[PDB]
């Protein structure tokens, strides 16, 4: 639904905060997830 | 019969993904798309495509 | 004219709703009056026919 | 006193589809301002795209967020069709009914009818008349529920991206 | 001579009822509308008196 749609962005913005997260220090340890793709 | 694979990944041609004139790559060789007809104009503008 | 006319509604555009239901009684009384009518002067002229 | 109260009726059904095609027109057309103001949105995203090529995590998230803004605007004009069909029908019987109503009893052309006293198949009754526009008419609403926030979603993505590099 | 007048006025009134009509539609038109369309040439156009 449009709610569950605007949730696949809140999803996305904890993605965001983990791209900027994985823009951080090597040290911080984070994963790769779906979002990046071919 | 079968489906075509559009991407690396195994992504499928979802149909939302075709307008008029646009080229397309199918196991090497690539395709280039002119035109319709009647019932696909239809549909298709009834999804909302322009 | 009317009824004939309010039959080329385009997909669902129809009603079959009180204004129908009322001109349908419309036509219904019509023809009841036309019948009474004839009767009454069927009931005249012979009548007449008594008289000359 | 039969044909006095035939007016009536007529006038009622006019007066009441007006109202509704009225209310129609008025949701078309903010849906028609919002889709404008996304198409404006896109075309700002995929500037800053190719500006970008002068660190890599920004390119993929661009691309998809350009791709979730198409799929938004694709429900948008869907909606758009359904109500501009609706309409199109609906004034198309408003204007017959108008003709059969200015008739009377001397105007020309006028004759008997053969076989119209029935009532047909594929025929609805009121409520569901009224159920079928309210539905079409709320789906529209919803829809630009989903333009606005989305508005503000991609505004916000912009400027933290900005701010970040 | 009336049968002749009430058909005379009679076909007067019903072009010019007609005439509404087509106006009223006119009127009815606002600006991102759906009748649009890209016709050409009539600007330069008229056969009237």
């Amino acid at each position: 639904s449009y709610g569950n749609t605007t949730f696949k962005y809140f999803q996305d913005l904890r993605n965001t905060g983990l791209e900027k997260s994985y823009a951080l220090l090597s040290g911080g340890c984070f994963p790769t997830i779906f979002s990046p793709n071919s | 019969r079968q489906r075509f694979t559009k991407n690396d990944m195994g992504d499928h041609y979802h149909w939302k993904d075709l307008n008029r004139g646009i080229n397309l790559t199918v196991y090497g060789k690539t395709f280039r798309i002119v035109d319709c007809d009647r019932f696909t104009q239809d549909f298709l503008e009834s999804q909302g495509i322009e | 004219t009317r009824l004939e006319t309010r039959t080329h509604r385009p997909n669902v555009e129809l009603c079959r709703d009180i204004a129908q239901y009322r001109l349908i009684k419309e036509i219904q009384e019509i023809n009841h009056n036309v019948a009474r009518l004839k009767e009454t002067l069927a009931q005249a002229q012979t009548q007449l026919k008594a008289l000359y | 006193k039969s044909q006095s109260d035939v007016n009536k009726k007529l006038e009622q059904r006019l007066e009441e589809v007006r109202f509704w095609k009225k209310e129609l027109d008025d949701k078309l057309e903010q849906l028609v301002n919002q889709t404008d103001d996304l198409l404006t949105y896109k075309t700002r995203l995929e500037r800053s795209l190719e500006s970008y090529k002068e660190i890599h995590g920004v390119m993929n998230l661009l691309i998809r967020t350009l791709e979730e803004s198409t799929e938004q605007i694709r429900l948008n004009r869907s909606a758009k069709y359904n109500l501009e069909k609706d309409l199109r029908d609906k004034f198309t019987a408003i204007t017959i009914d108008d003709v059969c109503f200015s008739l009377n009893n001397n105007s020309p052309n006028i004759n008997f009818s053969e076989k119209v006293v029935r009532i047909e198949p594929n025929s609805v009754s009121l409520e569901d008349w009224l159920d079928f526009s309210n539905a079409n008419v709320e789906k529209a609403d919803k829809q630009l529920n989903n333009s606005t926030a989305l508005k503000t979603l991609v505004d916000q993505i912009l400027s933290q991206t900005a701010n970040d590099l | 001579s009336d049968r002749s007048a009430q058909h005379e006025l009679e076909k007067d009134l019903s072009d010019k009822q007609a005439a509404l009509r087509i106006d009223d539609k006119c009127q009815h038109l606002r600006n991102t509308s759906e009748g649009v369309s890209y016709f050409r040439g009539v600007e330069r156009v008229d056969a009237t008196v």
